[PDB]
């Protein structure tokens, strides 16, 4: 008998509260555009304190130096999304533009665009089956069987794939997610 | 908060500490007893590390009071569970939860 999520839930509605919680936790811990002069100046101080090797770019090793991020399964995705030019590390401009997506007085649509970018690994604008499984696997780990996780991934995409190309576009993702108001959870003080 | 009630006792000495990983089987029910989730139905035990903010506060405070082999009923108030918001599509707001948890192993 195939596995169903509680209340026959789709994997987006199911994992989004954890996504919004763990991304907010990461940034709040990193901090311990839409910014004004003082808010950018505050972020420049907290950036240089985590540079460690003074290379001018936050790397994966420096991000995992904080003990609060060691067991956060969404660290690498946030680093990958911040890495706009895709060089493996995070510059200060990428740091400012990455934190700006979570500032209050930010747009709702851009906060859903970040939530979409959590699952869209290759950043082509479409969530593929392998992408959705792999990102959910980082959060689920061993707590589900791969067969169970694969089954709910299949049903979610099949029900959400409106145009029938096997992938989930941002418009299809917004049709499943829109009523969740996940943007209200993605807020960090600067 | 969380009320721990023993169903079956385990070895009294080995209690999970911060940093350890608790391997459990659980069945989650609403206060009226209606089941909403069960790791036994999945044939996959649930695992989490204590002190790393991975579970609700009722599980953090409740499972810590448990020991290896013990099976207990955990009655959790909303403030220690999902509060006045609930969990979207599963847990209603202000919902008191009852968890039948058994601590299988620590690793
Ligand atoms: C990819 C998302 C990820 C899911 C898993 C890795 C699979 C895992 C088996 C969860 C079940 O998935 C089938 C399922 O189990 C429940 O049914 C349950 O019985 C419970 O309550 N559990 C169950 C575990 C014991 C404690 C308690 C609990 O803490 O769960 C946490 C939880 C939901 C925390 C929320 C997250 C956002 C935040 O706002 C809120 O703040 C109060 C707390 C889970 C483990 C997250 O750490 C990880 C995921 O979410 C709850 C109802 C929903 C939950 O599904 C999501
Ligand atoms: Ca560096
Ligand atoms: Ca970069
Ligand atoms: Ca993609
Ligand atoms: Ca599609």
């Amino acid at each position: 008998h195939p596995y169903w999520l509680p209340n026959f839930m789709d994997v987006f509605t199911w994992s989004l509260p954890f996504v919004g919680e763990k991304v907010t936790e990461m940034l709040v811990n990193v901090l311990n555009s839409h910014f004004d002069a003082d808010e950018i100046k505050r972020l420049g101080k907290r950036f240089k304190k985590l540079d460690l090797d003074n290379s001018g770019s936050l790397s994966v090793e420096e991000f995992m130096s904080l003990p609060e991020l060691q067991q956060n399964p969404l660290v690498q995705r946030v680093i990958d999304i911040f890495d706009t030019d895709g060089n493996g590390e995070v510059d200060f401009k990428e740091f400012i533009e990455g934190v700006s997506q979570f500032s209050v007085k930010g747009d709702k649509e851009q906060k859903l665009r970040f939530a979409f970018r959590i699952y869209d690994m290759d950043k082509d604008g479409y969530i593929s089956n392998g992408e959705l499984f792999q990102v959910l696997k980082m959060m689920v780990g061993n707590n589900l069987k791969d067969t169970q996780l694969q089954q709910i991934v299949d049903k979610t995409i099949i029900n959400a794939d409106k145009d029938g190309d096997g992938r989930i576009s941002f418009e299809e993702f917004c049709a499943v997610v829109g009523g969740l108001d996940i943007h209200k959870k993605m807020v960090v003080d600067v | 908060g969380v009320q721990v009630e023993t169903i079956s006792p385990g070895d009294g000495r080995t209690f999970p500490k911060r940093g350890q990983t608790c391997v459990v089987h659980y069945t989650g029910m609403l206060e009226d007893g209606k089941k909403f989730d069960s790791s036994r139905d999945r044939n996959k035990p649930f695992k989490f590390m204590l002190g790393k903010q991975e579970v609700i506060r009722g599980w953090e405070e409740g499972v810590a009071q448990m020991s290896v082999g013990q099976r207990a009923k955990l009655t959790i108030s909303p403030d220690y569970a999902y509060g006045a918001t609930g969990h979207p599509g599963i847990i209603p707001p202000h919902a008191t939860l009852v968890f039948d948890v058994e601590l299988l192993k620590l690793e």
